[PDB]
């Protein structure tokens, strides 16, 4: 009954999975870290400590955003001591907010939260962010209390009306005032509240957080961006940096002002246009165009291939793990498809189906 | 609020206290607004945003909290005094500021004060614990306990509203308020002694009570319905996700600036089947050696260049002394700020902004000026040897220097004339 | 959703409900077409009240006999939720129809709860503001100001555009709200009071309290004007043995003697003054006592008699005063010596219980004070103070309770015992004495509710079981039973909790309540539930002294002092007004997320009546059994006057009404299928409650439970928020627990 079992938890996760919609998503995003060293994450429960896990999965989610999504710009506020602090703004830079997430590693965690507070320079630093930027918080807390210096309804409200869409992720229960905040931000959906069960289900919670959300018709943002690549020019000579002023090599070239950057995707600072390259905008196409779920064929009908269309294995009998493309009509087995729709983003058997 | 650009320029102290924290901001701007004489209204024009996180940084006050059930005396008691925390105590309680306002400078000095202070009954009072009149405490601080009281009284009177009429028990107890019935036993009357005087539990209920609706008017500062409130949602249409979705159309344009035919590739198909199922010879492959020779001559071009580049594939080490050396970067830094405001002029876009572009463009032809005579005076006082570093090192922002004065005379003679 | 029951159209305002509502629904309309009597325990997580208003709104329009609805319910609060729900109904089918049906159904409060009059309502006592209302707009004032314009005795100007207006006219058809129809009041300027008291005939249903249904003094007066053959409707009316007593017990302090005295001297000497002026009225009343006539007869309707009927109509007497207290100097010269009577029988050594009759009897002894004149002292007095014109009845009010309990004792003999006791105070410094009344059966004020209305329909949330509520009221219903719910999973988390993690039995008895190391275990758990309350947590305990003993203490120790880090905490104040501003901070600490905790009687004013739901209901602790004290004599001579009547056992009964007490405070945290929450009880005796418990929430309760420690119930609250931390698949409970109308269709089938 393991595999009945493994069955009907895939079929429940399909059913999680069957609204595959090719949704326009939220692509130039600017994104804000709220963290907080309080005293309530130096409970030894988590093993060795909630902030030891949480410095670890953040520096992975710092990673894996700058991946996934590289044209965006994260920032980080830290809560610690009944005031929160500011130790890394918006960068294309990861390595400004890994060695600040390391200092905090360095640093022992204590204090007492003041959500409006975080929220309010929050607010301030979202404050002079185009439109077409998108303005998202992340949210960590590990407690069920908080004093704030002024009311938090103002300031919800007044958020609301910055256009802002925010994740909540609780450590113990669910919580009515940010169950509240996610429902208001987020046009009544509360699904943007979501409280772990064990580290298993918060790494997932942090791999579904990379992720891209889907945006609405009424919040229209349909506009142009004037954007233009950099020429990188392998060079003979120590040459300046515009930014930081320092001899290098070779590097970029700027398209308009012809000024040299040491990285990328960041805009340019002299003419301050957004400077990326193709591996950047190709990055999310997967989002824009999705790969849907493939038919797992049962195991009482026959087949036309008893071996896999791709990894080139034979299929077992009692269940059949034949898994069928309906955009190329091949079944596939259950490790290729896996394999496929968290990796591949082209199906080799639709590449056989001629159209 | 003061949260305007022209706010922002406007908070001259705050610039300055700023710029006195930073060192490098400093020295950009005695370059720029003392030595060149930039305007400081256009210096901090473009630090807007950096202006505005600074403000955000001195412009914020923490939550409200009880001093204290928190703090606790731990025999003469220490004390860890925080000044932070004595503000606290303060505009928690103004009875205590009040307090505070007449003693330091006219009764005695602030050590004895605070000793007093700690000493008070009063002090045990509004901390979590009901007086005792055994204790002494501070006779001083014993006028402030009317005073005291009047405040009460007065906070009673501002906080008291009329209620909420579904929530209000009020109208409960009041539904049918001429029942003579019988009155509950002891147990439903309040703690009192024999003599009907109370503990006074209802009393610290009542002062932890005002305190919550302290907070609750703190948070209720200048810093119908009820349809909404009673509707439910639990049977109602969930939300719907009105995203819009994407649909792509797809015709790449080709590039701006001999065809084999069937029976071609076929007999050709047929000549390499043929040749396949003739033969495959093993040591046919092995160049000539002269051949090879080229293939090597043509290998060691590309690697005599790839690796001369890989040979050159905190900065790099310099040979210039560190005064020059920072004064050429000091002029380059300065330079990239004159152009990148130059770039703030040009795509501006504006008439009204011809005579900054002007005045800019004859800062930045000082600015050439400078690096020419920068240039000679290096080249005067090193035999040009490692000036050609100093020149080729500043060549690029010279060559967009440079880029900038053709863009502006083409453009000044396009309208113009 | 507009669809079909038998023969009835039935709507419903929601596309989905439950099964338990359904057949719920159903029963309730084989009663109606039965006739008489039913009791039925619905599941409190249910939403039941929008079905039953839909099913009378229905009923009534469409069967031809349109029977009057008696809505009859518990508080004010209760009175406006149901307000709501129908207007919320009303407007559904308003909208479904394309048009609003004629209707008329409102609620009924005090004056107090009603004056517009911004002077008259500001008096603190609705006895004062009553007395004032009374004494310028009871006709009197108006018959002075129209004879002479000069006598400044004024009228209410929401009470005079009444009479400018028509009494059809005061409103417009439909359903107000109250805070509408205040609002509608305060803009036309009329009295809400007197438009409800006309509004009694007129409108097609009604709900009001139960005191107005009664207390003879306000029961009669609504039971006029409404039908015979109406629809009775109750509303969680458990605890309505306690009402039936309150009503008809009372008692005597040396207060109300030296009162009583205060008031006879100075209507004696008003009475000298007005024979000094003028003799003629008084000789006018004299002579229509000779004819016998009574307040309803000499006074009008808007008067009103001044000691209002303290036994039930059906036991007032019809023939003339007798002439020992015809003459109104005899009759205040026989009040004086009654006074006198109840003075030299007042200064008892010990405690006595008596019969009325031997009451009666050693009063003839010792006096000649006769049963006849008893009873007819209350309309004697009611015609004095009307005649007198003694307006001042400030000295005069205590005689009111005289007169009040000589006609009770004077017309009830028997379920009834007269208690003599030498400690009205008896933690005291001095000995007051007492007489108290005892009402010792509660079936006696429902009594005319049954003979008066045949569809008299009952029910309520936790009533379990039922077979004693036929034992404690003469009745018997036609059919009974009672209603669990087809709940999908279970989210109410009952287990009995015997010993602390300690392994220490814990209870809440009168002589051990005060042990510290017990007191200890309680507040570890306190602690430990502090530490994890996301929301919202409420404590009670037997009684309201041991509650401020315990918490005094706790203070003083410091326990209190750290745990207020957590969240904030809130205990019932003995003003209800602090409890109302109690209650909004509370509201705005969850609102805003911060939350507090609750303490209050498991027999208090929070116990009976108020909700919590989704963050107000989220857990709630019992701490040892609720009981009632038990050196009451009024209890003592209930329980063995049930005993002998109905052979109802003492120590089962006490068990069982401490439970009735605990499942009412306890299902006030789930409304519908919806919310959750962890159901804690405190006591080593609790295991043997699974009888006494209702049936859906023993249900819930495992055998497991039934002997649980504070560790792994903590454990097993935080697999709870775990497992309710987490969502749902909808099609585990699409049609089993919710159902479509499709689903209610399919079920037709299955059945069919
Ligand atoms: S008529 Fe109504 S508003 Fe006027 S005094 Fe009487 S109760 Fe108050
Ligand atoms: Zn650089
Ligand atoms: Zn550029
Ligand atoms: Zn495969
Ligand atoms: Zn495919």
């Amino acid at each position: 009954a393991s595999l009945v079992a493994s069955i009907v938890e895939a079929r429940k996760k399909r059913t999680a999975k069957k609204n595959i919609t090719p949704y326009q998503r939220g692509i130039i995003r600017s994104l804000i870290l709220t963290l907080d060293c309080s005293e309530a994450m130096l409970e030894k429960d988590l093993r060795p400590n909630r902030h030891a896990m949480i410095i670890q999965y953040a520096i992975d989610f710092v990673h894996e955003f700058f991946d996934q999504n590289p044209i965006s710009q994260m920032g980080i506020i830290i809560m610690r001591n009944g005031l929160a602090q500011l130790v890394s703004q918006v960068s294309g830079n990861p390595q400004d907010h890994i060695d600040a997430l390391k200092s905090i590693r360095k640093q022992e965690p204590k204090g007492n939260p003041s959500l409006q507070n975080a929220l309010e320079m929050a607010r301030g630093l979202l404050l002079p962010v185009p439109a077409h930027c998108t303005r998202e918080v992340l949210i960590v807390f590990g407690s069920l209390s908080t004093t704030d210096p002024g009311d938090i309804h103002q300031t919800i409200d007044s958020l609301v009306s910055e256009k802002i869409r925010v994740k909540v992720l609780g450590l113990s229960a669910q919580v009515a005032i940010c169950k509240e905040l996610c429902k208001a931000t987020n046009y009544g959906d509360e699904s943007f509240y979501k409280i772990l069960l064990d580290e298993t289900h918060l790494k997932e919670l942090f791999n579904e957080a990379v992720t891209p959300l889907p945006v609405n018709k009424i919040n229209k943002g349909f506009t142009l961006v004037k954007m233009g690549f950099p020429t990188r020019i392998f060079e003979d000579t120590p040459t300046f940096c515009s930014c930081h002023s320092k001899l290098v090599y070779g590097g970029y070239f700027c398209p308009n002002c012809h000024s040299k950057v040491c990285s990328l995707p960041t805009v340019c600072p002299c003419c301050d246009l957004m400077l990326i390259l193709s591996t950047h905008l190709a990055r999310s196409y997967h989002h824009l165009m999705p790969l849907k779920t493939f038919a797992e064929v049962p195991t009482t009908e026959k087949f036309r291939s008893e071996d896999c269309f791709s990894c080139q294995s034979r299929f077992p009998i009692l269940t059949s793990s034949r898994y069928r493309c309906e955009d190329c009509k091949q079944e596939f087995c259950v490790d290729c498809d896996v394999f496929i729709h968290e990796i591949l983003h082209n199906c080799p058997g639709c590449e056989s189906k001629p159209v | 609020d003061s949260l305007s650009k022209e706010k922002l320029l406007t908070n001259l102290k705050l610039q300055q206290s700023l710029l006195k924290g930073n060192k490098v901001l400093m020295k950009v701007f005695q370059e720029t607004v003392i030595n060149a004489g930039l305007p400081p209204s256009e210096f901090w024009s473009t630090r807007i945003p950096l202006l505005r996180a600074f403000a955000l940084s001195t412009s914020q006050k923490v939550g409200p909290y009880n001093v204290l059930s928190t703090i606790k005396p731990v025999n003469k008691v220490n004390v860890n005094l925080s000044r932070e925390k004595i503000l606290n105590i303060f505009e928690n309680y103004p009875i205590v500021k009040k307090a505070y306002t007449d003693n330091v400078p006219k009764n005695f000095k602030e050590p004895e004060f605070w000793a007093r202070f700690f000493s008070s009954k009063l002090f045990r009072k509004l901390r979590g614990e009901k007086i005792m009149q055994n204790d002494r405490g501070d006779v001083i601080i014993d006028r402030y306990l009317t005073l005291d009281q009047e405040f009460d009284r007065k906070d009673d009177d501002m906080l008291l509203h009329p209620v909420k009429k579904i929530i209000d028990l009020d109208g409960n107890i009041q539904d049918d308020p001429v029942v003579r019935g019988n009155r509950p036993d002891f147990t439903m009357q309040p703690g009192v002694d024999i003599n009907g005087n109370s503990d006074g539990t209802v009393d610290i209920l009542k002062g932890m009570n005002r305190l919550s609706e302290k907070m609750i008017m703190a948070l209720k500062n200048e810093y119908n319905d009820e349809r909404n409130e009673l509707k439910i949602d639990d049977l109602n249409e969930s939300y719907k996700t009105n995203y819009a979705i994407i649909h792509l159309k797809r015709n790449a344009h080709e590039k701006t600036t001999l065809k084999v035919s069937n029976q071609q590739m076929l007999q050709q198909l047929s000549l390499v089947m043929d040749n396949l199922i003739n033969k495959l010879d093993l040591n046919q492959v092995v160049p000539n050696n002269e051949v090879s020779n080229k293939i090597n001559k043509r290998v060691i071009t590309a690697i005599k260049i790839n690796a001369k580049q890989a040979k050159h594939n905190l900065e790099v080490k310099s040979t210039l002394p560190i005064d020059l050396l920072e004064s050429c970067r000091m002029l380059h830094t300065t330079c990239c700020e004159f152009l990148k405001h130059f770039y703030i002029h040009f795509q501006s876009g504006e008439q009204k902004q011809a005579s900054t572009v002007k005045k800019l463009y004859n800062h930045l032809k000082d600015c050439i000026e400078k690096l020419n005579e920068l240039f000679q005076d290096v080249l005067n006082g090193d035999g040009e040897s490692m000036s050609n570093t100093c020149t080729a090192y500043l060549k690029p922002v010279l060559n967009s220097i440079t880029l900038a004065t053709h863009k502006y005379d083409e453009y000044f003679n396009e309208y113009n004339n | 959703m507009k669809f079909y029951i038998d023969d009835l159209p039935v709507l419903f305002p929601y596309p989905k409900i439950y099964p338990e509502q359904y057949n719920y629904m159903c029963d309730i309309k084989k009663t109606l077409d039965v006739g008489g009597n039913s009791i039925l325990e619905m599941p409190s997580g249910t939403g039941k009240t929008v079905s039953l208003l839909s099913l009378t709104i229905a009923y009534q329009m469409h069967y031809p006999e349109h029977r009057k609805i008696i809505y009859c319910s518990r508080t004010m609060s209760e009175i406006e939720k149901a307000l709501v729900e129908l207007e919320n109904l009303m407007d559904y089918r308003t909208k479904e129809l394309g048009y609003q049906e004629d209707f008329r159904g409102l609620g009924l409060t005090s004056r107090k709860n009603l004056c517009l009059h911004p002077e008259v309502s500001k008096e603190r006592k609705g006895t004062v503001v009553d007395e004032k209302c009374r004494r310028m707009t009871n006709g009197q004032a108006k018959r002075k100001l129209e004879e002479d314009p000069e006598a400044n005795v004024e009228l209410c100007e929401y009470h005079e555009n009444l009479y400018n207006i028509e009494v059809e006219d005061y409103l417009p058809k439909g359903v107000f709200s109250f805070e509408k129809l205040l609002k509608y009041c305060e803009e036309k300027t009329l009295c809400p009071y007197f438009i409800v008291r006309r509004m009694i005939s007129l409108c097609n249903i009604i709900i009001y309290s139960y005191h107005y249904l009664l207390d003879p003094k306000i029961a009669e007066r609504v039971s006029n004007e409404v039908s015979k053959d109406s629809i009775v409707i109750f509303d969680e009316a458990h605890n309505i043995d306690n009402v039936c007593i309150e009503s008809l017990s009372l008692d005597l302090t040396t207060d109300a003697l030296r009162r009583a005295t205060r008031g006879a001297n100075a209507l004696d000497e008003r009475i000298s003054e007005v024979r000094k002026v003028d003799s003629q009225k008084l000789q006018d009343e004299y002579e229509k006592l000779v004819q016998g006539l009574h307040s309803a007869d000499i006074l009008t309707d808007q008067e009103e008699p001044f000691v209002e009927t303290p036994v039930l109509p059906q036991d007032l007497l019809t023939e003339a005063i007798p002439g020992n207290i015809r003459r109104a100097e005899h009759f205040v010269s026989f009040l004086k010596r009654l006074i006198e009577y109840l003075k030299t029988r007042m200064k008892v050594l010990h405690v006595i219980s008596e019969t009325p009759k031997s009451f009666l009897q050693h009063l003839k002894q010792l006096t000649f004070i006769e049963r006849k004149p008893l009873r007819f002292c209350s309309e004697r007095l009611s015609l004095l103070v009307r005649t007198l014109e003694v307006t001042e009845v400030e000295d005069f009010t205590a005689l009111k309770d005289i007169a009040t309990f000589a006609t009770l004792i004077s017309t009830y003999e028997e379920g009834f015992l007269l208690i003599i006791e030498p400690y009205e105070i008896e933690n005291a410094a001095v000995p007051n004495p007492i007489m108290r009344f005892t009402c010792l059966d509660a079936s006696i004020a429902i009594k005319p509710v049954f003979e008066r209305f045949s569809s008299v329909i009952i029910t309520s949330g936790t009533i379990s079981p039922l077979d004693m509520y036929p034992r404690m009221l003469n009745f018997k219903t036609v059919l009974q039973k009672s209603y669990a719910m087809t709940l999908a999973k279970k989210s109410f988390l009952p287990m009995i909790i015997t010993k602390g993690s300690d392994q220490v039995a814990i209870s809440s008895r009168f002589e051990i309540r005060n042990d510290p190391s017990i007191v200890r275990n309680y507040g570890s758990m306190l602690v430990e539930f502090a530490k994890i309350t996301p929301d919202g947590m409420v404590v009670f305990f037997p009684s309201y002294l041991y509650m401020e003993s315990i918490v005094s203490m706790w203070q003083t120790m410091g326990i209190l002092d750290e745990v207020w880090k957590h969240k904030l905490i809130l205990v019932e104040t003995p003003d209800a007004q602090e409890t109302s501003l109690a209650l909004e901070t509370y509201r705005k600490a969850c609102s805003n997320g911060r939350g507090a905790i609750l303490l209050s009687v498991a027999r208090g004013k929070v116990s009976e009546g108020i909700d919590f739901d989704h963050q107000y209901g989220r857990t709630v602790l019992m701490i040892g059994i609720p009981f009632q004290y038990t050196e009451s004599r009024i209890l003592k001579a209930r329980l063995e006057f049930m005993r002998e009547n109905y052979r109802i056992r003492e120590n089962d009964f006490l068990s069982f009404d401490a439970m009735r007490h605990a499942a009412q405070c306890l299902g006030r945290v789930l409304r519908g299928k919806d919310d959750y929450g962890v159901m804690v009880l405190a006591d080593r005796r609790f295991s043997r409650k699974r009888s006494q418990l209702p049936k859906w929430i023993a249900q819930g309760l495992s055998d497991a439970d039934l002997n649980l420690s504070t560790d792994m119930a903590i454990s097993n609250t935080k697999q709870f928020l775990r497992t309710m931390a987490q969502p749902t698949d909808p099609k585990d409970q699409e049609g089993v627990s919710v159902w479509s109308y499709e689903d209610l269709i399919k079920h037709q089938n299955s059945r069919k």
